[PDB]
Formats: C-alpha cells, structure tokens, sequence
C-alpha cells in the first residue's frame, strides 16, 4: 500500500 | 560515552564548513562529503515530491518504542526484496528520517539512536554490498550530486 | 591515512543524514550538529550579503603552495587584531572556504586540508577561548540558528 | 584593502 507508494514513488526516482 | 579533546571537535567543525563550501562550487572535501552532500540534496527531493505517500505511510504505521523495530523492518524489508536501486535507496533514508521526527514529535527520542544504529547495520550488511557492485559510491555522487 | 571500517563510514553517513532531516523540524542530534548547520546558513547569509565587497581577496592574495600560509596567517591576524566577535568568527570560517575554493581553482588541492588544520589549531588557541567566555556555543547557534 | 571589507563587512554581521 503506503509499500508498493514508497515501491513506485523510489522507482520513479531512480537514475 | 565519555568525552573527547576540544581539540577533535574544533577540527570537525572545520572539516564540516569547509566540505559545505567546496561542494557548492562544485568541488568535494572528499567522496564521504560529496555522498552526504548528494543524499541530503535527493532527500529533501525526493519528499517534496512525494510527500502525500509520506503522509500515508507515516500515519499507517503508529510507532511505539515496542513495535518501533518491526515497523522499520517491515517497512525496509518489503522495499529492497524485489531489488535495491539508488531510488530505494534514497527512499530508505528518506523513510528512516521521517521515523526519526515522528519518534520526537511524539516524545520517543530514545528511539532516534536506535533507528540509526539499525538504519546503519542494514546500510552496511545489505545496501553497501549492492553499491559496490552496482557502480560504487562515486556514482552515486555522479547520478545525484552535481 | 589508512582505511577504518566499513561500518564506522556507513554509521558517520546515516548520522549526517538524519541529523539534517532533524533540523529542518527544529530539533538537533546534539549540540555540535545545531552548530554545524547554523554555521553553514550563517556563512551563506554573510556571503550572499557582503561577497561583492571583497570578491576579489582570495585572488589578490595570489596563493602558491610556498605562500599560502603567509597569505592565510596574514589576513585571519588582521581580521582578530582589534578584537573578536561571532560576525568575525563566521567571517573566519568564509574565508578559509575560498580559500580553499581559490586552492582548487589554481590546481592547488593540496593546500585544503592545510588551510583545514591552520584553522583548526586557530579555532583552538584563539577563538574558542573567547566563544567559552561569551555564551559558548550556544549562544552562537542562539543568535544564527534558524536564520 | 578586501582586510578592513572582511574587517567592517564581519562587524556588519554581528548579532
């Protein structure tokens, strides 16, 4: 949830 | 723990202005400075961007000094299992300061020690490794710092 | 010098993290933390306000590794003769940064960790000693903490 | 000289 948030919200970051 | 000489921590603040200094023009007082310097800069980034799932999160867990420690694992567990990346990466740091202010808002100070000690222990048993395959510290320096 | 641990670095990184994200709520992992980032916010604001004036010192002082503690000796004397105060001592701290600053701009890198450990000792027998006799530290970061 | 600038512009930073 809040999980899978952190999940695709740290994978739209990555560089 | 005990105290130090005056002396050692005259020279850490030094050090400390000066890495600060350096790292605006573009320079680094060394690969340490260069990564803090990166880390906070994709920190405060990273939660100006998604800060409503920070507001989620942060709500849904309800630290307490007892289940502090399995919120965190939890947590940290579920954002590396499927692979480690420098934006979970940053996500991770992100997500240890968070419990860190939330802990002190809420008058559980003595946790913030003790997140860091367990943010430290997975950063050098699980993260690092990763990192050093993965490119090295200087890389994140360049994907990051600038 | 020769390599520490692993862990000794990965702690120092995750404490200098967390330390930032605690300041900017308003609290502090310890007192040399509160001081380290009112000094960064005071030596901004100093030099946002007053670089135009004196843009050009590190420059004039044309420094060569054979100078450079002449040239560094020289200006920090003149700035403490006619006395101290915190806006002197964060005047201090700016100048060593260009200095360094200047050092690498002339392919002088080697001369930053000597303007560090000149300061230091300075920092040391001069400044501090004045800083425990007027509120310690914590009036400093009580007069540029926040800012 | 950029002595007494760092000198009175110092002294104008302090608090």
């Amino acid at each position: 949830x809040a999980x899978r948030x952190l999940x695709k919200x740290g994978d739209a970051f990555n560089r | 723990g005990p105290l130090g000489s005056m002396s050692q921590s005259n020279r850490e603040l030094v050090v400390d202005f000066l890495s600060y200094k350096l790292s605006q023009k573009g320079y680094s007082w060394s690969q340490m400075a260069a990564v803090k310097q990166a880390l906070r800069e994709a920190g405060d980034e990273f939660e100006l961007r998604y800060r409503r799932a920070f507001s989620d999160l942060t709500s849904q867990l309800h630290i307490t000094p007892g289940t502090a420690y399995q919120s965190f694992e939890q947590v940290v567990n579920e954002l590396f299992r499927d692979g480690v990346n420098w934006g979970r990466i940053v996500a991770f740091f992100s997500f240890g300061g968070a419990l860190c202010v939330e802990s002190v808002d809420k008058e559980m100070q003595v946790l913030v020690s003790r997140i860091a000690a367990w943010m430290a222990t997975y950063l050098n048993d699980h993260l690092e490794p990763w990192i050093q395959e993965n490119g090295g510290w200087d890389t994140f320096v360049e994907l990051y710092g600038n």
